[PDB]
This record gives structure tokens, C-alpha cells and sequence, in this order.
């Protein structure tokens, strides 16, 4: 009779912890919340039977790995419960169609402007060019962002058609990758054709494109809520919005599910299932963490409805409405690498479009076609 | 190397003065990094013309081109700068250079409607029938972009 909570140290585990607090005022089940460093790598080293935490928090993604090996229990929430949630995110705890975790939170990728040099922000890329131009004779930058990970370009690569794995009800085919396609050499060219021309560069990183922005030096950049709060530290007079349309067709983020799953070898199942369905997935359980340690957009429709009167919130939420739920299979880890690989290259004139994406469609695990 | 990075910095920056203390501790008016860039492709996109001339006079190669296939008039034509494009034809510069996609300045100039730029690269001998990769030639760039008054001027092919 004790729940063990694994979560992150940047979370508000301290809201968190005041949940716990309630459940253990109704029930008398001593609550425990962690937040070890390494605690993700070390969950499927302590879990792999033993013992481990009853509950763990963390991004989605990596709880494809661990129902892999059998390391989470399979949830199984009812009709009604289900519809409390946003449909879309039940889709990202799921693992050979078995639902493995709760959805939490939602995280997305959106468009950062300066209201004060950007009133209205570009609907689409195809605009950028002209504005940067524009821009650049007022001693201003229309565009900067973090083009070293794959993570800040996809949005725009994808836009057009491609894709990571193929998702089909429940399941990825792992064979199916979609960065050879093309709708994603039509992005990447894009993308290319903008360092070419000089609109931006390509060894702008993540503190580059931050700081700049940040110091009023370009009117837009792209990067998701844990960005905001610096730049209320700047002052600068911005807005978030929904990313720019390529071809017509709305970029699609990435998007990341903060989930808790439930620990296979766990003893006290019922318990971990009562805790999360009836106190934490509330509105006031979630405002409880929330107020600790803001969650950005939520998958409780309830409360993500009152979170979102706050329009940065209702942009992630649209952002991420519209993004590619990240894979949560072991076949992604090769994917970063890849994916990051031929886009530094194609953006350095290394390679060209074809030759980098067809290298990283091979490297992805996928079959050029 | 030092210097060199410093020189392509301040012509970006268009640091004239800068420019000039460079040259005279031995900076690399041809230096070149990574992708080919040279501080007069610098000068030429930025548009800082008293730049360009003093790179050229210290030797500066007119035609050099980056990774992409781009030369110092490529960005000028693209970037609206008919001043340097100008300078840049005096010294020598290839008014029918492509890039690795086929495209020549006057391509780059159709794109937004430079109908003075179009005019000084038509008379340096722009090639108007050129066509690029994607088999098209400066008229077909200025349909492409909605630009109908170059688009009508350019049907002398």
C-alpha cells in the first residue's frame, strides 16, 4: 500500500507531490515523489523486475523502449475516462495498438514573433524571403532559429509530405520512413534555399538564434514553451502563433506527451490506476502541478480549455493539433541521427537534397523507393 | 585565418574602417571559409559598395563562387543592389555565371522585378535565353513570381 513517483527535475514535482498528498488523505497510501538525475536510463536498468517506482513521468517517447521489453503495465482506462482526453494523445501511449501510459501534457514547436518589428506574422514560408529583405534594410533579421537539430527543422521538412514511420491505428510500420519522399525534399530544399540566398545561416544554433531574438535582433524564431520565460526576462514585446503553412499545407512539429505509465512489476496496480485517473488527471489535480511548475498545453480537455485563454497555450495546442506525434519506437534513435546528419550537410552545400535525404532515408531503416 | 574570419565579418558588418585596418596587418583579401564565401560576396549581399571597391582594388576575384555556384553578383542581383552590380561588371564579373542550379544573375533579378538591374545585365550581354535546371529561363522566373511588368519587358527573347 505506497505509491513511488518517478519524474523529472524540471517538472513540478512539488505540485505533484501536494497530490499525493490528498490520495494519502483519502486512502492512507503513503505517496512518494522522486526526481533522480538519469532516472529514464536508469528505470529500465532498476525496473527490470526487483523493484522499481510504481509510476514513472516522462516524454512518451521513450516508453515505446520500455514496452518493448515488457516493462509497463498495460493501462486500461474506461469509455469515459478516454473522453476526457484529446483523441490524438491517446495515440501517442500507445504500443502494438496496447495503451501504455496516461497522457499528461502536450508539447509543441510554435512561432515566436516581436509584435513591435512583426505586427502580422507571415501564414506562410513562401513569404519569408520577401521580408527578410524588407527587414534587412531596416538593420533587421525576419527569421532565426536553431538549425542543428532535426527537432527545429522538421516542421517545415515535413510540411509537405514526409514523415518519420508510418502511422497506421494504433501501430508504426517500421519499414515505412517518409524522409526520402517528395514532400520532404521539397521542404529541405526550401530550407536550403534560404541559406543559400542568405535569409539565414547555416551555423545558427540554439543559444545563437535565443540570443538574438531575445536582444531584438530578428523579428521570429521558432521554439516551444520553455523558451518563454526568458524572453519575458527580455521584455521584448512578443507573440506565439501557429507556424507557417508550406505549399498551402500547415508545418507539423514534432509533438511530445509528457505520459505516466505504470510499473509491470508493480504490486499495487489498482492504486496507481486510482491515483492518476481520479486525482491527478483532474482539474484540480493538474492545476496543482501546474501552478508549481507550468505544463504548457494539457490533454485534459477540461482544463486545457481554461489554460487556454493564455493564446501562447491555444498556439501549442493548435501547433502541436496539427504535428506529427513523435514516434515512441527503438528505430527513432537512428533517426536523429540520420535526419540531423543530412540536413547539416545539405545546408553546408556538403551534399546536395537528394543525395542527404536519400542517406538518411537508408539510415533511418527505411528502403529508398 | 585570424584575420580572415575578422575581414568577412566586417564586410558583413559593412565596418568600413574595420575593413581597412584588416588589409593593413596582412588579412586575405581572396580568404575564403567553409562554403566558399568571400568577403566581396559579403559586401555584395549586404550592399556596402565602398567595400566592394576596395576589395577589388586590392585584387579581390570578381568571380568567385561559393558552394552553392554563387558569385559576388549573384547576391547583388538578388539582393537589389544596382550600384555594386554595376562596379561589379566593370571589373570584369561573368554577367552569365550560374549557379549549381543554372541560375544567372539575371535569373535572380527577375525573381523580384529588378528592372534596373535587369537593364545594366541586359546591356553587359546577359544571355535572356539562358534556361536553368528546372528549364526555365528569366521570363519564365518572372511569371513564376507574378512579376507581369518584367515578365512583358522580357519578351524579347
Amino acid at each position: 500500500g505506497k505509491l513511488v513517483i518517478w519524474i523529472n527535475g524540471d517538472k513540478g514535482y512539488n505540485g505533484l507531490a501536494e497530490v499525493g498528498k490528498k490520495f494519502e488523505k483519502d486512502t492512507g497510501i503513503k505517496v512518494t515523489v522522486e526526481h533522480p538525475d538519469k532516472l529514464e536510463e536508469k528505470f529500465p536498468q532498476v525496473a527490470a523486475t526487483g523493484d522499481g517506482p510504481d509510476i514513472i513521468f516522462w516524454a512518451h517517447d521513450r516508453f515505446g523502449g520500455y514496452a518493448q521489453s515488457g516493462l509497463l503495465a498495460e493501462i486500461t482506462p474506461d469509455k469515459a475516462f478516454q473522453d476526457k482526453l484529446y483523441p490524438f494523445t491517446w495515440d501517442a501511449v500507445r504500443y502494438n495498438g496496447k495503451l501504455i501510459a496516461y497522457p499528461i501534457a502536450v508539447e509543441a514547436l510554435s512561432l515566436i514573433y516581436n509584435k513591435d518589428l512583426l505586427p502580422n506574422p507571415p501564414k506562410t514560408w513562401e513569404e519569408i524571403p520577401a521580408l527578410d529583405k524588407e527587414l534587412k534594410a531596416k538593420g533587421k533579421s525576419a527569421l532565426m532559429f536553431n538549425l542543428q537539430e532535426p527537432y527545429f527543422t522538421w516542421p517545415l521538412i515535413a510540411a509537405d509530405g514526409g514523415y518519420a514511420f508510418k502511422y497506421e491505428n494504433g501501430k508504426y510500420d517500421i519499414k515505412d520512413v517518409g524522409v526520402d519522399n517528395a514532400g520532404a525534399k521539397a521542404g529541405l530544399t526550401f530550407l536550403v534555399d534560404l541559406i543559400k540566398n542568405k535569409h539565414m545561416n547555416a551555423d545558427t544554433d540554439y543559444s545563437i538564434a535565443e540570443a538574438a531574438f531575445n536582444k531584438g535582433e530578428t523579428a521570429m524564431t521558432i521554439n516551444g514553451p520553455w523558451a518563454w520565460s526568458n524572453i519575458d526576462t527580455s521584455k521584448v514585446n512578443y507573440g506565439v502563433t501557429v507556424l507557417p503553412t508550406f505549399k498551402g499545407q500547415p508545418s507539423k512539429p514534432f509533438v511530445g506527451v509528457l505520459s505516466a505509465g505504470i510499473n509491470a512489476a508493480s504490486p499495487n496496480k489498482e492504486l496507481a490506476k486510482e491515483f492518476l485517473e481520479n486525482y491527478l488527471l483532474t482539474d484540480e489535480g493538474l492545476e496543482a502541478v501546474n501552478k508549481d511548475k507550468p505544463l504548457g498545453a494539457v490533454a485534459l480537455k477540461s482544463y486545457e480549455e481554461e489554460l487556454a485563454k493564455d493564446p501562447r497555450i491555444a498556439a501549442t495546442m493548435e501547433n502541436a493539433q496539427k504535428g506529427e506525434i513523435m514516434p515512441n519506437i527503438p528505430q527513432m534513435s537512428a533517426f536523429w541521427y540520420a535526419v540531423r546528419t543530412a540536413v547539416i550537410n545539405a545546408a553546408s552545400g556538403r551534399q546536395t537534397v537528394d543525395e542527404a535525404l536519400k542517406d538518411a532515408q537508408t539510415g533511418s531503416g527505411g528502403t529508398p523507393g | 585565418s585570424d584575420l580572415g574570419r575578422k575581414l568577412l565579418e566586417a564586410a558583413r558588418a559593412g565596418q568600413d574602417d574595420e575593413v581597412r585596418i584588416l588589409m593593413a596587418n596582412g588579412a586575405d583579401v581572396n580568404a575564403a571559409d567553409n562554403t566558399g564565401t568571400t568577403p566581396l560576396h559579403l559586401a555584395a549581399y549586404s550592399g556596402h559598395l565602398e567595400i566592394v571597391e576596395v576589395l577589388l582594388k586590392h585584387g579581390a576575384d570578381v568571380d568567385a563562387s561559393d558552394v552553392f555556384g554563387y558569385t559576388p553578383l549573384h547576391l547583388a542581383a538578388y539582393w537589389g543592389h544596382l550600384e555594386i552590380v554595376e562596379v561589379l561588371l566593370k571589373n570584369g564579373a561573368d554577367v552569365n555565371a550560374m549557379d549549381s542550379d543554372g541560375m544567372t544573375p539575371l535569373h535572380l533579378a527577375a525573381k523580384w522585378g529588378y528592372l534596373e538591374i535587369v537593364e545594366v545585365l541586359l546591356k553587359h550581354g546577359a544571355d535572356v535565353n539562358a534556361q536553368d535546371k528546372f528549364g526555365k529561363t528569366a521570363f519564365d522566373i518572372s511569371i513564376d513570381n507574378g512579376n507581369e511588368d518584367l515578365a512583358e519587358i522580357l519578351q524579347k527573347l
